[PDB]
C-alpha cells in the first residue's frame, strides 16, 4: 500500500554518491515470494543475494513487518552481521517489543 | 471465533489475530506394525499343517 | 525417528495436500542454505507426480 512517489527524492540524491539502491515490494503471500526464488533462481546467482541482504530498509506497516523478519531469519537467509533499519510514522510499544 | 488444532504461522497471522499458544507443536509418523513372533508351531513351520 | 525414513524406499509416504505440513515441507525441502539433508531428501518422495 505505499505510494513510492514518496521516496521520488532518493533519486537524485543517491545515484550521484553512486550506490547500489535496490527496491522490491513485499507481498501479501510471503511464502509463494521467498519459495518462488528457490524455484527459480540458479545457487550461483541466489549466493549473490544473500550478499544484499546484509544491509536493508523496511518501509512497511508493522503487523507485516513481524511475519517478514520471522520468515526472513527463519528461511536462515541472514546472520549475525545484518543492520536492518526500520522506519515508521506510528510504532507503539507493544510492537517495539516484538 | 475459531478454535481447534489450529497452528500459528505468520502468513495465516497476518490477517487474523492469535492469543497465547496453550500447547507445542510436532510433526510425527504413523507405521504400520510388523510381524516377527514365536510360537509351539515354530517347530514346525517348514511345512505346511 | 525420521532420519532414517528419508533414505529407505520400499515404503512410501505422504501428507495431506495444503495443510500446514505440506507446506513446511515444502518450505525445507528447496532451500539450499538449509543445515540438514533429510528435509531436501523427503519432498523427492511427496512431490511425485
Amino acid at each position: 500500500e505505499y505510494d513510492i512517489r514518496g521516496i521520488q527524492e532518493f533519486l537524485d540524491k543517491v545515484s550521484q554518491q553512486g550506490m547500489d539502491v535496490a527496491l522490491q515490494k513485499v507481498e501479501n503471500n510471503i511464502n509463494k515470494m521467498i519459495t518462488t526464488l528457490f524455484d527459480t533462481m540458479r545457487i550461483e546467482e541466489l549466493n549473490r543475494y544473500r550478499d544484499t541482504l546484509r544491509r536493508a530498509i523496511l518501509v512497511m506497516n508493522p503487523a507485516t513487518a513481524k511475519s517478514f523478519i520471522t520468515e526472513v531469519v527463519e528461511t536462515n537467509l541472514v546472520a549475525f552481521d545484518c543492520h536492518w533499519i526500520i522506519i515508521n510514522e506510528e510504532i507503539n510499544d507493544v510492537d517495539v517489543q516484538e | 471465533i475459531g478454535i481447534s488444532a489450529l497452528t500459528i504461522t505468520p502468513d495465516r497471522e497476518n490477517v487474523v489475530d492469535f492469543t497465547t499458544r496453550y500447547m507445542d507443536y510436532s510433526v510425527g509418523v504413523l507405521l504400520r506394525r510388523a510381524e516377527k513372533t514365536v510360537d509351539m508351531f515354530a517347530c514346525l513351520a517348514p511345512f505346511d499343517l | 525417528s525420521l532420519q532414517d525414513l528419508s533414505k529407505q524406499t520400499e515404503i512410501p509416504y505422504g501428507t495431506v495436500l495444503d495443510s500446514a505440513v505440506y507446506e513446511h515441507v515444502r518450505m525445507k525441502g528447496l532451500n539450499p542454505f538449509e543445515r540438514d539433508s533429510m528435509y531436501s531428501q523427503m519432498w523427492r518422495m511427496i512431490n511425485r507426480s
